[PDB]
RNA sequence: CUGGGUCGGGGUUUCGUACGUAGCAGAGCAGCUGCUGCGAUCUAUUGAAAGUCAGCCCUCGACACAAGGGUUUGU
RNA sequence: GCGACGUCGCUUUUUGAUCCUUCGAUGUCGGCUCUUCCUAUCAUUGUGAAGCAGAAUUCACCAAGCGUUGGAUUGUUCACCCACUAAUAGGGAACGUGAGCUGGGUUUAGACCGUCGUGAGACAGGUUAGUUUUACCCUACUGAUGAUGUGUUGUUGCCAUGGUAAUCCUGCUCAGUACGAGAGGAACCGCAGGUUCAGACAUUUGGUGUAUGUGCUUGGCUGAGGAGCCAAUGGGGCGAAGCUACCAUCUGUGGGAUUAUGACUGAACGCCUCUAAGUCAGAAUCCCGCCCAGGCGGAACGAUAGCGCCGGAG
RNA sequence: AGGUAGCCAAAUGCCUCGUCAUCUAAUUAGUGACGCGCAUGAAUGGAUGAACGAGAUUCCCACUGUCCCUACCUACUAUC
RNA sequence: CAAGGUGAACAGCCUCUGGCAUGUUGGAACAAUGUAGGUAAGGGAAGUCGGCAAGCCGGAUCCGUAACUUCGGGAUAAGGAUUGGCUCUAAGGGCUGGCAGCCGACUUAGAACU
RNA sequence: CUCAUCAGACCCCAGAAAAGGUGUUGGUUGAUAUAGACAGCAGGAUGGUGGCCAUGGAAGUCGGAAUCCGCUAAGGAGUG
RNA sequence: AGAUGGUGAACUAUGCCUGGGCAGGGCGAAGCCAGAGGAAACUCUGGUGGAGGUCCGUAGCGGUCCUGACGUGCGAAUCGGUCGUCCGACCUGGGUAUAGGGGCGAAAGACUAAUCGAACCAUCUAGUAGCUGGUUCCCUCCAAAGUUUCCCUCAGGAUA
RNA sequence: ACCAGGAUGGCCUAGUGGUUAAGGCGUUGGACUUAAGAUCCAAUGGACAUGUGUCCGCGUCGGUUUUCGAACCCCA
């Protein structure tokens, strides 16, 4: 018989293998359409999430009731340190779709791209491209390598670049570099592919690949949280006080007559490290890194023009479980996937942006650096000597 | 929620609901009714087992369970002016009262009384200002 | 000539001014010819004391440790 | 738009008819929960027709993508009422769903009343109290190791297949305009938001709190102070982190072939005709993209310890 | 003998969710009445009625995770 | 048979005498789902057949107490206020030789400070 | 013979009717045809008559009863 | 199911005999004392006093609800909280009395040794069953009936 | 629906075996009384619910109709 009250389904059926993810790094499933109009462009990048903070910043919406009014709105920072480029993939299509054609490595792999290699860097004795890095210094090897460059020009219609993060900017304790295929995008596949072997062996910063006030993808894993029931996976109606075998469950899974369990009811498994693809995050800010000019360490990255401060984006007592940023970053609007620490996708966006929220241009005025360690409610230290005064610790 | 003729160009941002179906409410206008006993709730469309719920600025109907016996045993419009739940504004600050009150109101807007008792939040003074002109402080 | 770990130090933060000492501060009471006591509390030291990674941040301070062990894998 | 007198059917969401299966037992009403399916479509998309002026409402087609609520009374299915709403459509899945729950009602034993009976007792007549057992097996399902092959291993990958998702509404503007004698009264494009849903997240607000963190306090105990402890977390105030809530916050997306329909050229049928040959526009549909998984399915690359290449018979 | 005093849609009324009032926004519930009572009624006891009740119902105040709408913590498990 | 404290108390909670080794095992972790406890913003029964369960209340002192009634009750009706610690004051007794001297038990009330 | 954007496909037998189709194929009956048809393209639609009767007026041009003539290739006292 | 002869009141039901036990509080019956009032009859006030099949409530006795725990249990009826009662128709040990168509019952067909709308043991008894279940080697040859009539016959016989 | 009944003056009831139409109330006419009730003397009326069969002959017996009332409609 039919349910009397509709009611819609909970939990969408488009994420449905709800299982833990088989990558930790979340990767680029599609990346933006090429255009050989274009000029010759990354479209992805890898940062590793730092934490949140909230901003100050009016808005020019007309037609809102917000309009020339400042909002306080979350940001996430995204730290992204540089990548270095390491290698050269070309792809082929095929009628049973994109085969890896060939892949070029640089003449040096720093030892940080070389940990990726191995599964126990310790007992190694660390031999990785020790034999093919003896094609670059070869005559031969070099009259190899321009033919399998004029190979790639000639079969390959996709050109991705082989870039690794560079670990020893991060706090972190993981000193293995990420490894990351990130489609070229832009004009011809020779200038394509001439624009990847110059930038062989070198550094991208972020600000080459995005820009202020462009909505991006944020490709990532979330935050584990082990096996969970089907009240908190799935987010089903709890059942009453007087339910005897339990309460946190579902209390139909299905009819008799489809003899089996249906694959659209929800059952207890994993929650969370699910790979997700989040859209349309808006970069409220590109700040630069820790800098040494003329001695100084010049740090004022979070001083906008509203502020004339010299603080930096690091909160009091750093981030929470996280560490320090020293290295350019993203300010996101909103949440992004993951733990602190966690690796992210930056993915230049599949859609055409012709929106007013898309398209809009942000001025922050503050950014919150308070200590999100407790109720912290200084933003500089500075600061908070100056209302405190001398204390006993002098 | 609204629906209504005499309309702002920008319309109301989401905040939290405090006020569900059988909230009993301060009447706090001079119409001779204590009590607003809130049934239901304009503008929502609902889910399973989900109460309809007001926050500051959505109308309501209610019935006034103490007061002058000419105003009970029926069912009046009337808009919520104050809420004990804390709503975020756009500026991100947080604000909530002590009490959770509204005034009784007609399909077109109009108060039934004549002067509003305490504040009247800014998300109920602009979405209907004859609201906004009875209120003596505002938000 | 470098690494992490432990301790220590800073930072952050949590509560809210520690023990001791002093006070002609203290409702009063008692004993001596102004002094000596009892006395909850108060004031100063003292935004003190205490905690703070175990899944918070930074040290380049101290200490020892770290160039090891086992089991398999051949085109 | 209907439609009498007549007549042809469909369906098994009604009750019957029958007694084929089950009486060495298939747990018997409702409701709660949760998934999916159907269309005889209430709403929303695209349309045609009205005794369609506008608004509103009818009738019909493609159409089941997405919705279809909060309550008073009743055990109720059904019903009726209040209110909201885009609409508050109808159904199936052993009259879905009791090793899922509940046990209000039926339908054991206790007891009361009315009627009937000489009586024991009877009552699709009321009333009250009345034990709801077992999964550790196989499959299915959800997650989790792995398994065959590429010599071994690792890195980066591709996508065959499978899942799939967004929804609807309001306000401003158009505009008191078109339309209309007037009363009344639109729409397309734009703009701002919201509902339902989905995926996240914790900067903030809220919650938690045995960092048993830090004060306060009762009874007791360590002779007293200090420091503590016990009272199955002594109680209480505030509480870091971490988890967490439309109770805070963020994001939710493009094409193609077309259906209904409207058409173009054009015969059949010297006229005409959207169709016969040919052709166009065409949508909450369909399919793909996006997104999720990644085949006893491939690829490229790295390094390969007594092993890899090159030049004897068995 | 033809049911008197009383009482009543009662724990007794089919029709029946009886009619009116009251209670509510809305009440097949509750109370107060009405009586044509399928089929009330006087020690097969009728009517009342303080006190009492782990007895059966209805409404209100207060209070609350019963619910909107779930979340977090602790002990013993489950797990290895 | 039945000690001390608190307390009306042989209540509960802690301790001395005496007893014991956590109730047929230990170790490691802290997933769901349980069983037994807690807290929850805003609302306050909208949940449900039904306020089931949980929660509010609670002791004592000073007030105050309705309809009804078989005049006994109802009645801790309902509803209020107070409550800690400290420092005092007053009153309530006994024995010896309207007075003096010597002692001593617990209460109860009032007040100040904090 | 038949094209189905619901095709059909073999006793029992496993699914369909009344009604309907300028789909397409055949057949029956009757006309209207080389004393030249049917479309299609043009041209004439005449006087008696602008009809007694009704209706204010209707003159073929709302209605009911009159529905004959001739020059004729033809024209109903007229289908709109 | 029926019969004959026995064994049980160590559980429990009730009578009798003899023992044992029931904190601390609340309300405050009668009797009594004094004060005040009244012409009397007597009446107000304040104490006292300590009654009650009296109330809160410990032990005890019981077992309402969660329709909680457990439900191959700790347990063939237990456990937790919450509860009823707790000076009287109270609780309890031992002794004693009543025995199976009998006992005993503040009455539920309850209890009478985990047994009760007639206990348990042995025998009669291998009770009867038109009704279920089963019925043990091979090959060869032949090969059905479900119809007639009668029957307390319709799940069975006799008869053809 | 099944069984069992019941339909007669204006109302309420009698009535066979088969020949008799009965009674009460009512209606009508006359007395009594000033008048009306009460009382006295009288009178009429019946679709015998219908048609059919039996019989010489039916309101009556027997089957079928048309209106009504009574009992039962149970076990799940
Ligand atoms: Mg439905
Ligand atoms: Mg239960
Ligand atoms: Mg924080
Ligand atoms: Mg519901
Ligand atoms: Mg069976
Ligand atoms: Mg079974
Ligand atoms: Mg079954
Ligand atoms: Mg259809
Ligand atoms: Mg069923
Ligand atoms: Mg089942
Ligand atoms: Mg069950
Ligand atoms: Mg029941
Ligand atoms: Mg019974
Ligand atoms: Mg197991
Ligand atoms: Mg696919
Ligand atoms: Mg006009
Ligand atoms: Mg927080
Ligand atoms: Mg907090
Ligand atoms: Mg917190
Ligand atoms: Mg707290
Ligand atoms: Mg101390
Ligand atoms: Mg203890
Ligand atoms: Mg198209
Ligand atoms: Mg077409
Ligand atoms: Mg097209
Ligand atoms: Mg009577
Ligand atoms: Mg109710
Ligand atoms: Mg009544
Ligand atoms: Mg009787
Ligand atoms: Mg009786
Ligand atoms: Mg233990
Ligand atoms: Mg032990
Ligand atoms: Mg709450
Ligand atoms: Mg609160
Ligand atoms: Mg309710
Ligand atoms: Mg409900
Ligand atoms: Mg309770
Ligand atoms: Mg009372
Ligand atoms: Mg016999
Ligand atoms: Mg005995
Ligand atoms: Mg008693
Ligand atoms: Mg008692
Ligand atoms: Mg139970
Ligand atoms: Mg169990
Ligand atoms: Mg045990
Ligand atoms: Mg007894
Ligand atoms: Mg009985
Ligand atoms: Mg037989
Ligand atoms: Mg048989």
């Amino acid at each position: 018989s039919h349910r009397k009250f509709s009611a819609p389904r909970h939990g969408s059926l488009g994420f449905l293998p709800r299982k833990r993810s088989s990558r930790h790094r979340g990767k680029v499933k599609s990346f933006p359409k090429d255009d050989p109009s274009k000029p010759v462009h990354l479209t992805a990048f890898l940062g590793y999430k730092a934490g949140m903070t909230h901003i100050v910043r009016e808005v020019d919406r007309p037609g809102s009731k917000v309009n020339k009014k400042e909002v306080v709105e979350a940001v996430t920072i995204v730290e992204t340190p540089p990548m270095v480029v390491v290698g050269i993939v070309g792809y082929v299509e095929t009628p049973r779709g994109l085969r890896t054609f060939k892949t070029v490595f640089a003449e040096h792999i720093s030892d940080e791209c070389k940990r990726r290699f191995y599964k126990n860097w310790h007992k190694s004795k660390k031999k990785a491209f020790t034999k093919y890095c003896k094609k670059w210094q070869d005559d031969a090897g070099k009259r190899q390598l321009d033919k399998d460059f004029s190979s790639m020009k000639k079969y390959c219609q996709v050109i991705r670049v082989l870039a690794h993060t560079q670990m020893r900017l991060l706090p972190l304790r993981q000193k293995k570099a990420h490894l990351m295929e990130i489609q070229v995008n832009g004009g011809t596949v020779a200038e394509k592919l001439d624009w990847a072997r110059e930038r062989l062996e070198q550094q991208v910063p972020v600000s080459q690949v995005f820009g202020q006030d462009e909505m991006i993808d944020v490709i990532g894993v979330t935050k584990g949280k082990g096996y969970k029931g089907v009240t908190s996976r799935w987010h089903t109606k709890k059942l009453p006080r007087k339910t005897h075998r339990g309460l946190r469950k579902v209390a139909c899974i299905g009819a008799w007559h489809p003899a089996r369990v249906a694959f659209s009811v929800a059952r207890a498994g994993q929650k969370g490290y699910h790979h997700r693809t989040e859209i349309n995050k808006k970069i409220y800010k590109i700040g630069q890194g820790y800098l040494i000019k003329d001695g100084k360490l010049i740090k004022n990255n979070a001083s906008t023009d509203y502020d004339l401060s010299d603080k930096s984006i690091n909160p009091l007592g750093g981030f929470v479980h996280y560490g320090e940023v020293t290295n350019d970053f993203v300010m996101l609007k909103g949440c992004v996937v993951g733990t602190k620490k966690r690796v992210l996708t930056l993915r230049k966006s599949l859609l055409v942006q012709t929106k007013r929220r898309a398209l809009e241009k942000i001025d922050l005025k503050f950014i919150d650096t308070t200590s999100k360690f407790g109720h912290g409610r200084f933003q500089t230290v500075e600061e908070k000597k100056a209302f405190m005064g001398p204390l006993k610790k002098d | 929620s609204k629906r209504g003729r005499g309309g702002s160009s920008g319309a109301k941002f989401r905040i939290s609901l405090g006020l569900p179906v059988g909230a009993v409410i301060n009447c706090a206008d001079n119409t001779g009714a204590k009590n607003l006993y809130i049934i239901s709730v304009k503008g929502i469309k609902g889910r399973l087992n989900r109460l309809p719920a007001a926050g500051v600025g959505d109308m309501v109907m209610a019935t006034v369970k103490k007061g002058k016996p000419e105003l009970r045993k029926k069912v009046h419009p009337a808009v919520v002016i104050r809420q004990r739940k804390s709503y975020r504004r756009k500026d991100g600050v947080f604000l909530y009262f002590e009490d959770n009150a509204g005034v009784i109101v007609n399909n077109k807007g109009e108060m039934k009384g004549s002067a509003i008792t305490g504040p009247v939040a800014k998300e109920c003074a602009d979405l209907w200002p004859r609201i906004a002109s009875n209120a003596g402080s505002i938000a």
